[PDB]
C-alpha cells in the first residue's frame, strides 16, 4: 500500500517529498481515523507539548487506535518530541494547503490498459513499444533472454495477469517507482505528481510512460496541459459458473477470453458468449505456470455474472473445492534442499548441534528417535565449520 | 556422516510409493538415501525431476481424463 | 469447422448476432448444440420447445444444454411439429440466428419422415408408402430383396429381418413410422381396462404421456423417468389409454411381481384378467390378455417346457396393442433384443430410470423401440418436491501405507479386493454409519465385492444380503429393516441395484463400486429418491455417500461414474476429512488390526 | 370417451408472440 511505500523512506527524503502543493494533503488523507484530528489540533501551535497529554487524550477504550496512530505518524516523522510539535516545514506547507498561500477518457484508459495486457499475454496483435517492453521485462514479470524472439511470460506474470485492474495497476506503478530509482529518475519529483493528480526531462519522460499506460492523455499533440483519466486518480461481472465445471462468459473483448483460457479449456465462442470447461488439464497447467487456486477463485468471483450473485456463496462449493484440491495435489510432494547426518556416536553431541542449528536457524527438520536431522546447504557450511572447530 | 541431496516430505501413501520405486529399481537406482520419518525421505538432487515426472504419471493413472 | 487459436471452434464469420440478443435467451451452435438460459423470463416456453425438438445432455441450474439429432427431429414431427413450425420459432427464439447447416439439417430430417410407414396386420408386416418413388429407389440394395419374404404401395416383410431393415432405413434417410392407430383398429378387440380415479397423475407424468400421445395414434418410444417418480404408474396409464392387449416385460421376479401389483392397484382391470408368465408361478397366460413376463422368459434360447412352448406359441401368434418394456437399458443385449422380433406389437413403449451405458449400444434403442420421447428434469422434480433432495457426496479416504505398498507393488488386479478393503475407508464407513444411526437415518450400504461386504458386515455385525442369500431370509431382513427400530441399516450387494421395492432410506453409503458404470450409480442413487411424507427440498434430508480411496483406480472409476449424475445437475461435494473421526473410537485403530486384515486379503487369492 | 393426451400437444410456446 501507499502507506508501506511512504513508511519505507528516510527522513531526508521525507521532508523534501513533503512538497507545498499536494503531498501534505495526500499524506493527510492517508491518516486513517485519529491522526487527522490530532494534526488539525497541533496545526496552529508553535510550542511543543508533553507526550503524556497525547497519551491521555484518548479514553481507556479503543486505546490501541491511539497507539497505532502515534506509531504510524512517528514513522512518517510529522512531529518531533523536542524534549510533540509538528515539523515546521510540514506545518507551513499544510497551512498553505488549508486556507493559505471524461466518458472518452475512461474508455481511453480501458483500451490502453487492455492492449497492454494483450501484449503481456502472447497476443499476435498488440501495441509495439520497446520502452514499454523493456520496462515490463525489468519489472520482474517478464523475461526475454533473446532480443530477436519476443519475450515470454514468467511465473509472476500470470499471477499479475489474474489480479484485478486496481491492484494490478497499483503494483505496476509501485514497480515503476522502484525501477525509477534504479534507472536514476528522481523518486521525489515523480512521486509528487501522482499525489497532485488525485486533486523537466524526468517529468516529460515520466508523463510519457503514464500516457503509455493510459492514465493520462494530452489530446493536443503532447501539450503541457493534460487531462488525467479515472485510473490516474488511483463493474458488473460476466462469467456464469455451472456445477459441472462449465463457464459461460459474456465476453466480447479478447482479453477476457485469453484470461479464461489460461485456466480453462475453451469449447465454443459465440458473438456475445463463450463456453469453456475447467478441467484438471487446464487447472494444473495454470498451477504449473505458477498461478495458485486463490487467484483463480478470486478472478471468477469478481467476474461473476449477476445471475449467480443471488445464491450464497456466489461460486458453487463443488467448483471451489475441486480447484483447491487440484492445486494441492500438485504440491503433495514438497521438495526442500538439505543435508542429512548419519552415525551419531552420542546423542549429547547431536543435541548440542541441534541447539546450535536452532539458534542459527539452520535446522529444517530433526528426528530425535532416529538421531538425525537435515540442514540446508547454506547452513551446511556453518555446521561444517562448527564440527571442524569441535 | 554427511550426505548430499534433497529431502522430500509427502503423505504416507506417496512415501510408500517411493519405497516401492527404490526397492523395485524402477528408476534403476536406490535413490532413497535414508528414511527420515514415515512422511519424509531423502533422495539425490539430480533425480528429483524425473521422480516428480513419475509421480505426475501416477496422478494421470489415478485421475480420469475429463 | 473453424478452430480458434484455442480449442474452441470459431463462429465469428459463421452466423450473425441478433440486435435484441438480451431479449432472445437461446443459442444455436452449428453442430446442433443449444444453450438455454434458466434465468430468462421466457425460460419455461423455451424449455418446452427445446425439449420437444431436442434431447437434454446437460441441465445444470443456470444454463441448460440440449443437442438435437435425427431421432429428436423425427419425434417432433411425430408430435406434429412441421419443419417451418419448429424452424420459424427457433429463429425467433435464437439470439444469434440459425446456421445454414442446421437449417438444411432440419429441413432434410423433417421431410425425410412419414414417407415409409411400417404396419403389422394379420401377423404380417407391410411397408406401406403413399409415395411409390420411395420404394422404387429404395429397392437398390440386395438386402431388401433377400429380406423380403419369398397409390399406398405396400409389401410384406420377413418377421426376423425387421430389426436389420429398420437400422438400414435409419441410415438410408427414410425412417419408418411405428404409430399405432388404436382408435381405429377393429382387428384386435379392445380390452376391458380402465383407470380408476384413485390414481393421481403428476404434471410431468401427464406431459410425458402427452408427448407419447402427440396425436390420436400412440407413438412408440422411450420415456426416461426416475424410479421414484412413478414410471410404473406412467406405464399403467399408457396401457389403460391404449385399451388394447398389453404385454409388460420386466427384468426379474421382483419386477414382474411389482408390475402385477401396480396393475391391480392403479387399474380397474380384474385380477383374473392379469397373468404372470413366470416359470415359478403360472396363472394361465393363455386365458387372459394383459400379461407380465420377462426378457429371459421370452428370449430363452435353450430347452423349453411343453407348457411354456404352448404359451410362447400363443404369444407369437397373437398381436399385441402395447408392448411395455421396463429397464430398456438392457434391451440391446443379444438375447434381450431377440425378444423384440420374437413378439409382435404395434407400439413397444419403453420405461426406465438410468438410460446410460458404456458400450455404444444405447443409440440402437432409437430404432429398436423409438426416439426418446420424454426425459424428466431431475432438478425440476427436486424443486417441485416430487423427488427427495439429495446431498450428493464423495468421501475421500486416504489409503493406508502398507495397503498402498502392496497395491502399487502388484501389477495384477487383486487391487479390486485391496483398495475396496482398507482401514481408512472401513473406519470412515463405521463412523458415518454411527453418526447416521444416532441420527435415526436409514442406511443402505452397497459393495460390489461380496468378500468385502461379508468382512465389513461381520465386523459391524450387520445383516448383509447378497445373491445366493435365501429368499425367506432376504424378506425377513428387509422386514426387520423397515419395521424394527433396533435395526436401521442393511448391507445389500449388487442384487440391490438390479430390481427391488425397498423402503425409503435417509442415507445411502457405497463403500465399493463395481466400476465405471453410470447405470449402477444411477440405479443405486434412485433408492433414496423416494419422497418422504412431509419433507422439503431445501432440507436435504436424503444423503448419498460414495466412499472412494485416494490415489487409487477407484478415483478414476468414481469420476467416470458420476458423469450422468452431474449431467442431471447433482453436485458431488468432496470430503477430505470427517469431523469427530479422531475422537470417535473405531476399529483398526492399531497397526496390528490392519496387518491381520492385510494378511487375510493376501490369502484371499 | 377419450383422454386429454389424445387431443394433441400442448404447444406451450405458441402463446408467446413477437
Amino acid at each position: 500500500n501507499l502507506q508501506e511505500f511512504l513508511g519505507g523512506l528516510s527522513p531526508g527524503v521525507l521532508d523534501r517529498l513533503y512538497g507545498h502543493p499536494a503531498t501534505c494533503l495526500a499524506v493527510f488523507r492517508e491518516l486513517p481515523s485519529l491522526a487527522k484530528n490530532w494534526v488539525m489540533r497541533m496545526l496552529f501551535l508553535e510550542q511543543p507539548l508533553p507526550q503524556a497529554a497525547v497519551a491521555l487524550w484518548v479514553k481507556k477504550e479503543f486505546s490501541k487506535a491511539q497507539e497505532e496512530s502515534t506509531g504510524l505518524l512517528s514513522g512518517l516523522r510529522i512531529w518531533h518530541t523536542q524534549l510533540l510539535i509538528l515539523n515546521p516545514i510540514f506545518r507551513q506547507n499544510l497551512r498553505i494547503a488549508l486556507l493559505g498561500g471524461v466518458p472518452s477518457l475512461d474508455k481511453y484508459a480501458e483500451e490502453r490498459w487492455e492492449v497492454v495486457l494483450h501484449f503481456m499475454v502472447g497476443s499476435p496483435s498488440a501495441a509495439v513499444s520497446q520502452d514499454l517492453a523493456q520496462l515490463l521485462s525489468q519489472a520482474g514479470l517478464m523475461k526475454s533472454t533473446e532480443p530477436g524472439e519476443p519475450p515470454c511470460i514468467t511465473s509472476a506474470g500470470f499471477q499479475f495477469l489474474l489480479l484485478d485492474t486496481p491492484a494490478q495497476l497499483w503494483y505496476f506503478m509501485l514497480q515503476y517507482l522502484q525501477t525509477a530509482q534504479s534507472r536514476g529518475m528522481d523518486l521525489v519529483e515523480i512521486l509528487s505528481f501522482l499525489f497532485q493528480l488525485s486533486f523537466s526531462d524526468s517529468l516529460l519522460n515520466f508523463l510519457q510512460h503514464l500516457r503509455e499506460f493510459g492514465l493520462v492523455f494530452q489530446r493536443k499533440r503532447k501539450s503541457r496541459r493534460y487531462y488525467p483519466t479515472r485510473l490516474a486518480i488511483n463493474q458488473p461481472g460476466f462469467i456464469v459458473v455451472e456445477t459441472n465445471y462449465r463457464l459461460y462468459a459474456y465476453t466480447e473483448s479478447e482479453l477476457q477470453i485469453a484470461l479464461i483460457a489460461l485456466f480453462s479449456e475453451m469449447l465454443y465462442r459465440f458473438p456475445n458468449m463463450v463456453v469453456a470447461q475447467v478441467t484438471r488439464e487446464s487447472v494444473q497447467q495454470a498451477i504449473a505456470s505458477g498461478i495458485t487456486a486463490q487467484q483463480i477463485i478470486h478472478f471468477l468471483r469478481t467476474r461473476a455474472h449477476p445471475v449467480m450473485l443471488k445464491q450464497t456463496p456466489v461460486l458453487p462449493p463443488t467448483i471451489t473445492d475441486q480447484i483447491r484440491l487440484w492445486e494441492l495435489e500438485r504440491d503433495r510432494l514438497r521438495f526442500t534442499e538439505g543435508v542429512l547426518y548419519n552415525q551419531f556416536l552420542s546423542q549429547v553431541d547431536f543435541e548440542l548441534l541441534l541447539a546450535h542449528a536452532r539458534e542459527l536457524g539452520v535446522l529444517v527438520f530433526e528426528n530425535s528417535a532416529k538421531r538425525l536431522m537435515v540442514v540446508t546447504p547454506a547452513g551446511h557450511s556453518d555446521v561444517k565449520r562448527f564440527w571442524k572447530r569441535q | 556422516n554427511v550426505l548430499k541431496g534433497v529431502l522430500i516430505e509427502c503423505d504416507p501413501a506417496m512415501k510408500q510409493f517411493l519405497l516401492y520405486l527404490d526397492e523395485s529399481n524402477a528408476l534403476g537406482k536406490k535413490f532413497i538415501i535414508q528414511d527420515i520419518d514415515d512422511t519424509h525421505v531423502f533422495v539425490i538432487a539430480e533425480l528429483v525431476n524425473v521422480l516428480q515426472e513419475r509421480v505426475g504419471e501416477l496422478m494421470d493413472q489415478n485421475a480420469f481424463s475429463l | 469447422t473453424k478452430v480458434d487459436e484455442y480449442g474452441a471452434k470459431d463462429y465469428r464469420l459463421q452466423m450473425p448476432l441478433k440486435d435484441d440478443h438480451t431479449s432472445r435467451p437461446l443459442w444455436v451452435a452449428p453442430d446442433g448444440h443449444i444453450f438455454l438460459e434458466a434465468f430468462s423470463p421466457v425460460y419455461k416456453y423455451a424449455q418446452d420447445f427445446l425439449v420437444a425438438i431436442a434431447e437434454p445432455v446437460c441441465r445444470p441450474t443456470h444454463v441448460h444444454e440440449y443437442k438435437l439429432t435425427a431421432y429428436s427431429l423425427y419425434a417432433a414431427v411425430s408430435v406434429g411439429l412441421q419443419t417451418s413450425d419448429i424452424t420459424e420459432y427457433l429463429r425467433k427464439l435464437s439470439k444469434t440466428g440459425v446456421p445454414d447447416g442446421i437449417m438444411q439439417f432440419i429441413k432434410l430430417c423433417t421431410v425425410s419422415y412419414g414417407k415409409v410407414k411400417l404396419v403389422l396386420k394379420h401377423n404380417r408386416y407391410f411397408v406401406e408408402s403413399c409415395h411409390p418413388d420411395v420404394i422404387q429407389h429404395l429397392l437398390q440394395d440386395p438386402v431388401i430383396r433377400e429380406c423380403r419374404l419369398r397409390q399406398t404401395v405396400s409389401f410384406e416383410v420377413k418377421q426376423e429381418m425387421i430389426e436389420e431393415l429398420q437400422k438400414r432405413c435409419i441410415h438410408l434417410e427414410y425412417p419408418l413410422l411405428a404409430e399405432y392407430d388404436f382408435r381405429n383398429d377393429s382387428v384386435n378387440p379392445d380390452i376391458n381396462i380402465d383407470l380408476k380415479p384413485t390414481a393421481v397423475l403428476r404434471p410431468y407424468q401427464e406431459k410425458s404421456l402427452r408427448k407419447m400421445f402427440g396425436n390420436g395414434r400412440a407413438r412408440s418410444g422411450v420415456i426416461v423417468l426416475p424410479c421414484g417418480a412413478g414410471k410404473s404408474l406412467v406405464g399403467v396409464t399408457a396401457a389403460c389409454t391404449v385399451r388394447k392387449r398389453c404385454l409388460v416385460l420386466g427384468n426379474s421376479a421382483v419386477s414382474v411381481e411389482q408390475w402385477k401389483a401396480q396393475f391391480k392397484m392403479w387399474s380397474t382391470i380384474d385380477d383374473s384378467q392379469i397373468c404372470r408368465f413366470t416359470s415359478d408361478a403360472k396363472d394361465k397366460p393363455i386365458g387372459c390378455s394383459v400379461a407380465i413376463s420377462t426378457y429371459s422368459m421370452l428370449g430363452h434360447t435353450t430347452k423349453r417346457s411343453w407348457e411354456a412352448e404352448r404359451v410362447m406359441e400363443w404369444l407369437k401368434t397373437q398381436e399385441w396393442g402395447l408392448m411395455i418394456l421396463d429397464e430398456v437399458h438392457t434391451i440391446p443385449a443379444k438375447m434381450f433384443r431377440r425378444v423384440l422380433t420374437i413378439v409382435q406389437a404395434h407400439c413397444k413403449l419403453g420405461l426406465t430410470a438410468t438410460l446410460v451405458r458404456e458400450d455404444d449400444k444405447i443409440v440402437d434403442l432409437n430404432f429398436l423401440i423409438g426416439p426418446k420421447l420424454y426425459e424428466a428434469n431431475w432438478m425440476e422434480l427436486q424443486n417441485n418436491g416430487y423427488i427427495a433432495k439429495v446431498q450428493c457426496a464423495e468421501v475421500w479416504c486416504p489409503m493406508s501405507p502398507e495397503f498402498y505398498r502392496e497395491y502399487v507393488a502388484i501389477k495384477t488386479k487383486k487391487r479390486i479386493l485391496l483398495y475396496t478393503m482398507n482401514p481408512n475407508k472401513f473406519r470412515a464407513c463405521q463412523f458415518l454409519i454411527k453418526f447416521h444411526e444416532r441420527r435415526n437415518d436409514k442406511i443402505i450400504v452397497f459393495a460390489d465385492n461380496v468378500f468385502a461386504l461379508k468382512e465389513y458386515a461381520i465386523r459391524l455385525n450387520k445383516p448383509y444380503i447378497y445373491g445366493p442369500t435365501s429368499q425367506g431370509e432376504r424378506m425377513q431382513i428387509l422386514q426387520n429393516f423397515k419395521h424394527n427400530p433396533k435395526i436401521n441399516t442393511i448391507f445389500i450387494s449388487k442384487v440391490g441395484d438390479t430390481s427391488f421395492d425397498l423402503p425409503e432410506a435417509n442415507v445411502l453409503i457405497q463403500i465399493s463400486s463395481h466400476g465405471g458404470s453410470r447405470r449402477q450409480e444411477a440405479q443405486r442413487l434412485g433408492r433414496v429418491l423416494r419422497a418422504k411424507k412431509g419433507m422439503v427440498a431445501e432440507e436435504y434430508n436424503a444423503f448419498f455417500y460414495s466412499l472412494v480411496s485416494q490415489d487409487t483406480q477407484e478415483m478414476a472409476y468414481s469420476t467416470k461414474r458420476q458423469r450422468f449424475l452431474v449431467d442431471q445437475g447433482y453436485s458431488f461435494k468432496v470430503i477430505t476429512k470427517l469431523a469427530g473421526m479422531e475422537e470417535e473410537d473405531l476399529a483398526f485403530s492399531t497397526k496390528e488390526e490392519q496387518q491381520q486384515l492385510l494378511q487375510k486379503v493376501l490369502a484371499a487369492t | 370417451r377419450t383422454k386429454r393426451w389424445e387431443g394433441g400437444y400442448e404447444r406451450t410456446w405458441e402463446i408467446l408472440k413477437e
